[PDB]
């Protein structure tokens, strides 16, 4: 039984890699729409301009 | 046809041979050219979002 809760807890910290692997990705692109929002709230821009921004 | 620099059914497309009409053709290219920038806005929103996908 020790032997075998071993590799049960062996995968299962292999479920939890996998689960944070995704979040990974999913950080970076709300990262993404952060950037672009502090582009799109200025003063310079039209709507022509604004919707482009809007599209990604 | 599409960007609105030719008719789609009389397939005339604009001409400057004329003072008057010159005018009227600085117009219509300006929004020639939001056509092809909203185009080229789209695809390189999803390039964005295809590189992201290949990261995660």
């Amino acid at each position: 039984g020790l032997r075998r809760a071993e590799q049960n807890t062996e995968d299962g910290m292999s479920l939890i890699q996998t689960a944070e692997g995704y979040l990974q990705e999913t950080h970076e692109i709300v990262q993404r729409v952060r950037v672009l929002a502090v582009q799109a709230a200025n003063g310079i821009y039209s709507e022509e301009d604004r919707q482009q921004i809007q599209v990604e | 046809a599409a960007l609105g620099l030719r008719n789609p059914t009389v397939l005339t497309f604009i001409s400057l041979s004329t003072a008057g009409k010159a005018n009227s053709v600085i117009g219509l290219c300006d929004d020639a050219l939001r056509v092809i920038s909203k185009q080229r806005a789209d695809l390189g929103a999803y390039y964005n979002r295809m590189e992201h996908a290949a990261k995660g």
